[PDB]
């Protein structure tokens, strides 16, 4: 109830076989992935490198839009005060001139005060 | 580098520069001669200090100011003062004649006689900055020069320098102390016209200083130079943290993000404690900068909403008193803060002592603060300046002296109504949403 | 900043004259003309009235006009007569004979052209002028019908500058001369439009307070002079001593163009008084220099000055009493319509004095009184004539009328105008 | 194997300073750069945080950023001034005024090219580099937006490489500006997308914590300084130390991070002072020891990474972890098996004989930047403060869009918390 | 006949040494390479020349390569006690690791460095009249273990699908381990390996643990501790030495080649004691249950004072069931020579030893395990970023669970 197959019997030692109840790839397509997985990674790089480009430009045009507030501040400061000044002077030198003409009438006035008394002194 | 022009206009801002410039030389020790034993980098160097002063060849340090009245008996009084030697003699600039009370004199009539002038010394000034900061300019409210040409300062200075930070540290009308019954008019017409130009305005109310004068230094009729003297330890507070190395700082630029929630919402009044005649501790100076009786412009805070609040201190004070002083006052049912501030408070340490001028009436103290708060109750001050313009207005009394400079009635009529478009907005920015 | 005086009539000489010597004395000059005082506040503003000369010497920017060549002997005669330079003495051939139309357009007329010959010469040596002051009366034909006539022509030269003028009202208890009434109204005519601040200095007046408080039988006219002498030196006083200019007060002073006639005051009138005296004193009627009593109108501003050693404090808590104590006597629209002024330096004699200069709408009084008195001789065109036949038209005295009958119905809407 | 260190603004630089000083110390290295310690394991991976200088002495990786000159100045001044490479301090002077559009954009600009160029030439003098560090605030101008600004254009440059920061989250109970919410929230939007892992440093739980289970006074910003410090040196135990067979930036940061936005870790340490093994696990997962003002009880950690030093029982650091985890089973998520991982290096830190450290990646989190919302959302709906940063060419469609991406995160954070 | 051992991975190339100077030990080699038992200097055809070839100078050179992406743990054998018997070619080194990520250590960083370890394997090739096949040792877990390897695997493949290949690897286990990817890593790495491997003996290091606790009484074991453990199994099997008897005495059908390697006893007992020790479950190196499942091959290799009789009696004391279409039995080999062991190790040197090689159903028990951890993470697609990152298919993870699937239903189909 126990077969045995005596095997290999050597100095080392032995070996037998007890018995108690009886009974194409391509590196081709290696390389095909590998270089498939490559041109993935390089797809992710260039789509990172686009979105970090749309933020390089989204810093140029904040910082294109200070300039420009910080530009037209000055150009309606520079025309709103000259503005105020040369009307400034209009009126300045209106109220003056109408002031004079005023005053100048009345020396006419005056001279025709002195005509009429040389007329009446022909008497 | 990080150097800041001051501008002194009128007889206000120049005996307040004056003022501060004498306890500025006090502070850093530098003489009478404009030298300044405490400094080893002859002509050059790019110490703290140096931020409001030039260093000529011979060790001579020099203001970086700029003194311009439409009238020189103020100024001469500098060019003949004990600190004559400090400015070049180009610095001080005068006219002949000033403004006589008169807006439209100052800002167009006469202004225009010097405003070229004072803008090209300013540009020599500006030439001698590394990296300029910004500037200060220091001028009364109700004043010809310091209204008139103050605005058209401001308004050239924005058209020269752009949005370059531009602060004012301004006088409001006092009837206690007033000397001239158009201040109304030329208060309004000023702050219509620097309304856009201007980047940040800390204010104080010759009354308040005056009463705070009388109450604390038992003075019975203080002198202006006496008011002059408090101002300068404000302004010391403010420009402390530039001109010297400190743990905790506050710039230009600073002072305008975190005190100025909305551009026309600017006018930060000044608080300063303690104020301490001849003959302490630190959350005392903390909680007297929050009293009514204390506050430098005749305004109730009770009466409004604090919306931002700069503590400056200076001396035998540490961060970790403060933020503790800070905590006892978060608590305070009575100081109350608007919604839409919920991290309310900038803080500025320095740790350099105070100092006053010596035999002066105001003692010298370990410690001290300033504080700078934007609250809506600032509305008032506002109000009381509208009113007594709306009661001469109404009978057009004395406009004529503004017409006969050239200006017109519309003028008036859209800076008051500009004025009172500011009292809506300083009510609207209190409504709770 | 220079003043430039002018003084023109008799009255006008004669209280030109008398002032001078005032503040001369104040700032210590003799008759001969050198600083003999002892301070320095006596110089450090003097040339605001005073040109130096050659020999550490001052002389008066004054400039001495009439059309009668005896007045310019008196003036010279008087005590520190000399101090004047005689280039400065413009003189005619005879006087107006009361006339205003001969000094405004015919015989003034000739003499005018010198007189702005020697007003150009003193201004064109001043570094920054800031204006002239006239000395006059309205009653003659001089310093009346001349004085206009200056002023409007320096007015055309310097259009910006400042012209102040004292103007002597005319009153029947000083002078019986009839036609009083109708120089006065025409020359105010002129100084309604021509000048930024005038001092109504009232002869009805002066007169009152010699005789009724002074307690002076027959006042002559040097008792009356000394009053308006001690006026002018305390309204001047801030020009002439530094620490405490002219445009600035008339743009103060004046909130509406042609009502810039202030109604003086002084006190004492001749033991220093004290301020509460001096401050209930000085808003009394009885103290001031035009016959207006101001309880009969409302003050628009208010300018005091008080002279001599005291505390400022009181003179705070006292201008403050009197303005709340008479409250309804103020503009409620003209904030902070009362100022004060005080210099450390008190009058020649006195240790304690206060002038005071209000803009009030009772000075309508003065001015109704002229009108009646004009209004009672044009109704009948009395002595008309004798203005006609120099070449001027009755329209020129209707215009005068009517002109002067405006302001004080100014006066009064201003004096009944509410706060709303 | 080797990591470059950035530092920007007050904050970074302050805390910056105090982390290399005390692991300076623990590696005996003295203000001079010279060794003089008592253990060659303080030199093994010394490269790591270190470049040996030719006069015997370490030089620090290290790179310090700011638009303001004071800082700069005032770590020179320190005890260990000496230490940091001269040509690696970049300053500006113009400052960022407490702005982060000035330190993003306008200013940030003008400087952030000459600190790249330090970034480059010190990663030219590394054999294999790793990645890099930045300490910094969110609250301010400078480090919140250069700093962001920084991460992106080192990432642009240095794509394939580890960025983690040590960022400290402003907090009212500590504020230098009132603007803190508007710089946060625009930073945070950043962090989501530039770095692989963040540890939040919330000044709200270094002040709590220095505060209450502390001392019961008034803390110092040396107080809340030294609470990050020790904390940073034991995140970076492992780094500088031998033994731990899996000491790279990029092995944490796969572990730990199972989705990309999902990068954001409460630290913690034990004990805090100015011990047993039981007491060390136990504190280690208190809320009173969390860097971050968030209780771990209101949410569930996804990964966590202990690390645990001084001499003791490894089996008594395992046993232990393990019933901690048994103990609080629904409090970490079933769908990651053995989420967290212990880690024991026998030197332990200068001051004490036994410590330990946690990196928690926790849904708990939310907490934070849902305060940070809530105050930004209070000062947005009123426009509050707003035109200081339109002024310098902002738009108000970046606040909302940053907002709206912070929002985001705590649903996405909350949402695999119901998973 | 000379056999080609190749390190992959920490775990690989430390339980790699760990069985090289077991191998010295047992065949008396010295650390200086001298062998004073070879007579034959300078070549030879003897036994131990299978794995050790031989100089001019006489130094006996293990035919091994050790591999790993990182060099901290390869400097430890260019510095360490067998240092000189290793060419300073025979070992490889990058600096940068594959982050315990299959992906990054497959495409990713594979790449660049797999052509240099074939060239230097042929080297080795080369110096073998007669190559029967490779082993290979690596982990299951690890990023270069599981990546590279699987690389490795496919190319030697194709490039010698003359010989046969051999697997040594290191199954993850929860108390011992380092990442949380790893059943990610394992599924990978199997299903890209299974077809290119012949054998594979997988062992749980739990398993080492508990009978390293237990056994040898140590409250916890070092990592050397298991590492000599496992070498203990490894020298017994390759003691064995045709590489061909192994494929198909223990591996009937190609994919279910994964057999469970027990090693007895454990002492820090007579013949039968020790071989019943084996059919326990407490003492095998997978943690599986062999009651359960049904074994299809069994070779028992004893080492020490065994003779027949004695094995053949205790087989018959002791009941198992088998596969019905297998010969119901129990393949036998002797050794002699007493097991060898560490010179003050944590084992004793005992008389007699002995190792069952047994491949049976059970050991599915050890797969699905695995892939239940895998089926949590990647429902959520958890980690799956990192992979997706370098370049990876999230397809893959797909084919290889689908796959995995498969081989424990072919695993379940044959119970
Ligand atoms: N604190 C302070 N306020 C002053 C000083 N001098 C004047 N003021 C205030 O300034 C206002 C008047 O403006 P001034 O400065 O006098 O006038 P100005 O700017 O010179 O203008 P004009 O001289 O009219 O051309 C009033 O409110 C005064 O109380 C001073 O020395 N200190
Ligand atoms: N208080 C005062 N009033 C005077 C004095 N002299 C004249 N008056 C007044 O002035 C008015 C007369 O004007 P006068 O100054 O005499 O005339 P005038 O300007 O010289 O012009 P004519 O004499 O007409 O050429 C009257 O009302 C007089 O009462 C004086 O010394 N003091
Ligand atoms: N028995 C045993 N298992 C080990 C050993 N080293 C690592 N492991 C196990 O192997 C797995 C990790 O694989 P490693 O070999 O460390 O990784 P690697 O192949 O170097 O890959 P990376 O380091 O990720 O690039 C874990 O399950 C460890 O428990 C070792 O010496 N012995
Ligand atoms: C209501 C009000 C507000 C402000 C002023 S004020 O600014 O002008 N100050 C002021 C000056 C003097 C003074 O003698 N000036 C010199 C001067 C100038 C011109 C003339 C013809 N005489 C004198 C007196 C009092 C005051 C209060 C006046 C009134
Ligand atoms: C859930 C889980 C599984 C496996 C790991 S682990 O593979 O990374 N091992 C691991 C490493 C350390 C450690 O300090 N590394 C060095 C390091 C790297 C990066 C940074 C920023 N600081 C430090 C700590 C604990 C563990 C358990 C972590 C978490
Ligand atoms: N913990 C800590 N926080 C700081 C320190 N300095 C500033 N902060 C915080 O950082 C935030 C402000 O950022 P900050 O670095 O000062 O501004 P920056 O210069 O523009 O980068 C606020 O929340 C402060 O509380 C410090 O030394 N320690
Ligand atoms: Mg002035
Ligand atoms: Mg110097
Ligand atoms: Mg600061
Ligand atoms: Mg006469
Ligand atoms: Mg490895
Ligand atoms: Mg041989």
């Amino acid at each position: 109830d126990m077969e045995v197959i005596e095997l290999n019997k050597c100095t080392s030692g032995q070996s037998f076989e007890v018995i108690l109840k009886p009974p194409d790839p391509s590196l081709e397509e290696i390389q095909k992935k590998l270089e498939a997985a490559e041109e993935r990674r390089k797809y992710q790089e260039a789509e990172l490198l686009k979105h970090l480009a749309e933020k390089r430009e989204h810093e140029r045009e904040v910082i294109q839009k200070a300039i420009e507030e910080n530009n037209n501040f000055i150009k309606m400061a520079k025309e709103k005060l000259a503005q105020k000044m040369e009307s400034n002077k209009e009126n300045r030198e209106a109220h003056l001139a109408a002031m004079l003409e005023r005053l100048q009438e009345k020396d006419k006035h005056a001279e025709e005060v002195r005509k009429n008394k040389e007329l009446k002194e022909e008497a | 580098m990080r150097e800041c022009i001051s501008i002194h206009v009128g007889q206000a801002g120049v005996q307040i520069g004056n003022a501060c410039w004498e306890l500025y030389c006090l502070e850093h020790g530098i003489q009478p001669d404009g030298q300044m034993p405490s400094d080893k980098t002859i002509g050059g160097g790019d110490d703290s200090f140096n931020t409001f002063f030039s260093e000529t060849g011979a060790g001579k340090h020099v203001p970086r100011a700029v003194f311009v009245d439409l009238e020189p008996t103020v100024i001469d009084e500098v060019r003949t003062g004990t600190y004559r030697q400090l400015f070049h003699p180009e610095q001080l600039i005068t006219g002949k004649e000033d403004a006589a009370n008169n807006y439209a004199r100052g800002h167009y009539t006469i202004g225009k006689e010097i405003i070229d002038l004072v803008l090209d010394r300013i540009r020599k000034l500006a030439d001698q900055c590394t990296g300029l900061q910004g500037f200060l300019v220091f001028h009364s409210f109700g004043g010809g020069t310091g209204s008139g040409f103050t605005s058209l300062l401001m308004e050239r200075l924005s058209v020269d320098y752009g949005k370059k930070s531009k602060l004012e540290f301004s006088i409001y009308p006092a009837p206690q102390v007033s000397t001239a019954v158009v201040e109304p008019y030329n208060s309004i017409l000023t702050t219509h016209t620097t309304l856009e130009h201007s980047d940040c305005a800390f204010m104080v109310d010759n009354e308040a200083i005056y009463d705070i004068c009388r109450r604390n230094l038992d003075i019975e009729r203080p002198t202006y130079t006496n008011l002059n003297r408090l101002i300068s330890q404000i302004v010391s507070s403010i420009t402390a943290s530039l001109r010297f190395d400190g743990a905790l700082n506050v710039d230009l630029t600073e002072f305008q993000t975190n005190l100025v929630p909305y551009p026309r919402i600017h006018f930060p009044l000044a608080t300063y404690a303690p104020v301490i005649s001849a003959e302490l501790s630190v959350a005392e100076i903390t909680n007297a900068c929050f009293e009514p009786a204390n506050q430098m412009v005749k305004c109730d805070p009770r009466h409004g909403k604090y919306m931002a609040c700069c503590l400056l201190y200076r001396g035998d004070v540490v961060p970790k008193d403060v933020n503790a002083a800070i905590a006892t006052i978060k608590t305070k049912r009575s100081i109350q803060f608007v919604d839409w501030c919920p991290t309310g408070f900038k803080v500025g340490i320095n740790y350099q002592p105070p100092t006053v001028v010596p035999g002066g009436d105001l003692a010298k103290v370990q410690r001290a603060v300033c504080m700078l708060s934007n609250t809506t109750a600032i509305a008032e001050a506002w109000a009381r300046l509208d009113h007594k313009f709306d009661l001469m207005y109404a009978k057009r009394a004395f406009v004529h002296w503004y017409v006969g400079e050239g200006m017109e009635e519309g003028e008036f009529s859209e800076a008051r109504e500009d004025m009172a478009a500011l009292e809506k907005d300083y009510e609207e920015v209190g409504v709770d949403s | 900043r220079e003043i430039v005086h002018i003084q023109a009539g008799q009255c006008g000489n004669q209280i030109g004259a008398k002032f001078w010597e005032v503040i001369s004395d104040e700032h210590g000059i003799d008759p001969t003309g050198s600083y003999h005082g002892d301070s320095d506040l006596q110089l450090e503003r003097i040339n605001v009235y005073y040109n130096e000369a050659t020999g550490n010497k001052y002389v008066p920017r004054a400039i001495l006009v009439d059309l009668e060549p005896g007045t310019m002997d008196s003036v010279r005669s008087g005590p520190f007569g000399q101090i004047f330079r005689p280039d400065n003495f413009v003189f005619g051939q005879s006087g107006a004979g009361n006339n205003w139309a001969k000094g405004h357009y015919t015989e003034g007329a000739e003499l005018v052209d010198s007189v702005l010959d020697v007003v150009r010469k003193e201004s064109e040596s001043c570094d920054c002028l800031q204006g002239f002051q006239l000395t006059h009366s309205l009653g003659g034909g001089t310093g009346s019908g001349m004085g206009t006539l200056l002023i409007s022509k320096i007015r055309e030269e310097y259009p910006d500058r400042i012209m102040n003028t004292f103007s002597v009202m005319p009153s029947p208890k000083v002078s019986d001369t009839v036609v009083e009434p109708y120089n006065a109204t025409l020359s105010v005519h002129q100084l309604v439009e021509n000048t930024d601040e005038t001092y109504c200095i009232d002869n009805e007046a002066l007169y009152d307070i010699c005789f009724r408080t002074l307690k002076l039988t027959t006042p002559t006219y040097g008792d009356l002079n000394h009053l308006v002498s001690a006026t002018m030196s305390g309204v001047t006083t801030c020009l002439r001593f530094p620490g405490q200019d002219l445009r600035k007060l008339a743009v103060n002073m004046v909130p509406f163009p042609r009502l810039h006639f202030f109604m003086p005051g002084f006190a004492p009138l001749t033991r220093a008084l004290t301020v509460p005296e001096l401050t209930q004193q000085m808003f009394d009627s009885k103290n001031m220099m035009a016959a207006c009593d101001p309880r009969h109108g409302r003050y628009l501003t208010v300018a005091a000055i008080f002279r001599g050693r005291m505390s400022m404090k009181e003179v705070d808590e006292q201008m403050l009493n009197v303005q709340n104590k008479n409250s309804s006597y103020f503009v409620e629209w003209i904030p902070n319509n009362v100022k004060t002024a005080v210099c450390d330096i008190p009058p020649r004699g006195l240790k304690m004095s206060a002038t005071f200069i209000g803009n009030s709408t009772a000075i309508q009084e003065l001015f109704k009184r002229i009108s009646e008195q004009f209004t009672a001789m044009f109704r009948r065109k009395a002595f008309l004539h004798w203005y006609t036949g120099e070449g001027m038209d009755e329209m020129e005295f209707t215009e005068a009328e009517s002109n002067m009958n405006d302001l004080v119905s100014e006066y009064q809407q201003y004096q009944d105008a509410t706060a709303d």
